[PDB]
């Protein structure tokens, strides 16, 4: 499995898509694409346990989490798999993604495909903020769009 | 081995129910999570009519899949402009190499025998053109003639499929529902099919009794047929 591509939507503006591409089975993940419709600044940006988007939040689960770890920035040595930051939104509200991830993957125990990934309201706190329910989600708010990560080839 | 969802009275209430019900090897309840687990032979919908009850997931993991089917083309025909989903697939490994498909339709706009497939790519960028190739295509149809209760011009259709696959072969593909377009002609698109589908997702497998669909906020956009 070497590529993946997610189409996000939501009930709002917000839509995107986002592809992602890894040449080695444990080699990084590329991950970029675009998404529109956001307010200036940054916005959460993970991936879910599932991709069951039947039940919103509830079905999606919680962080992707194989490690049992707690959240973090991506660049943290202590974070969830399915952490990957915030993106940013320009003044005309399009946030153009370009990552370089280490710790997803597209296939083993760190498999995202089939996953839900999700774009929030409000910047990611990197679970530096100060109290637990940052440890856990990072804070971002509400979600304004989600797909769920297939294959992409 | 497949497991159902449903006080200390209630129990021995759908016990009963079963009882006279060949093939069935083994039944084990578990009246706090409200399931049954059922070891057999048999087909599912026999459990399930006479009784109501849901083809729920296992605890077993990567074994519960779902894939929310939406139209992508807007067609001249589709005139329910409140939500672009048209159906629900609950899919559960209930073998080594076997899986179950509760698949529900609802809403559509011409009656017919609707076809399932399950294509290679989980690209649904571009509709069913994004998906590439058909990667198990399913004999049976699924007969879409009853009224919908969503009003009048509007049909709903229900069946289980099943697929000689896990559960895990599937994650990440596109499920996808088609059937000709009875008037090709009036729709400009050059497009000669009906088509809805979704990308086939991880689940949990912890589904409520109705087989419904929300929005991001919550609301209910969506629900199969009484
Ligand atoms: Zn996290
Ligand atoms: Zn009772």
């Amino acid at each position: 499995a070497t590529k993946a591509v997610c189409v996000l939507k939501g009930d709002g503006p917000v839509q995107g898509i986002i592809n992602f591409e890894q040449k080695e089975s444990n080699g990084p993940v590329k991950v970029w694409g675009s998404i529109k419709g956001l307010t200036e600044g940054l916005h959460g940006f993970r991936v879910q346990e599932f991709g069951d988007n039947t039940a919103g939040c509830t079905s999606a689960g919680p962080h992707f989490n194989p490690l049992s770890r707690k959240h973090g920035g991506p660049k943290d040595e202590e974070r969830h798999v399915g952490d990957l930051g915030n993106v940013t939104a320009d003044k005309d509200g399009v946030a153009d993604v370009s990552i370089e991830d280490s710790v997803i993957s597209l296939s083993g125990d760190h498999c995202i495909i089939g996953r839900t990934l999700v774009v929030h309201e409000k910047a990611d706190d990197l679970g530096k903020g100060g109290n637990e329910e940052s440890t856990k989600t990072g804070n971002a708010g509400s979600r304004l769009a989600c797909g769920v990560i297939g294959i992409a080839q | 081995e497949a497991t159902y969802a449903i006080c200390e009275n209630c129990v021995n209430d759908i016990k009963a129910c079963l009882k006279n019900v060949p093939g069935i090897n083994s039944l084990n309840f578990d009246i706090e999570q409200q399931i049954m687990s059922v070891e057999s032979s048999v087909a599912p919908s026999t459990i399930i009519n006479t009784l109501d009850a849901i083809i729920r997931g296992a605890g077993k993991p990567n074994s519960s899949a779902v894939a929310i089917l939406e139209t992508f083309q807007k067609y001249t025909i589709d005139q329910k402009k409140d939500t672009a989903v048209r159906g629900l697939a609950r899919i559960v490994q209930v073998g080594e190499n076997k899986t179950l498909f509760d698949i529900t339709v609802n809403g559509v706009p011409e009656a017919g025998n609707y076809h399932a497939s399950i294509h290679e790519k989980g690209d649904v960028s571009k509709g069913v053109e994004s998906t590439g190739k058909v990667w198990h295509k399913f004999d049976e149809p699924i007969e879409c003639f009853n009224e919908s209760d969503l009003g009048k011009n509007l049909y709903s259709g229900k069946t289980f499929l099943s697929a000689p696959l896990p559960t895990w072969q599937l994650i990440g593909r596109s499920f996808v529902i088609s059937k000709s377009l009875n008037h090709p002609e009036n729709e400009p698109s050059s497009v000669k099919d009906y088509s809805f589908l979704g990308v086939i997702a991880r689940s949990a497998g912890v589904w409520e009794n109705n087989k419904q669909v929300c929005a991001c906020t919550g609301k209910t956009v969506w629900a199969a047929a009484k």
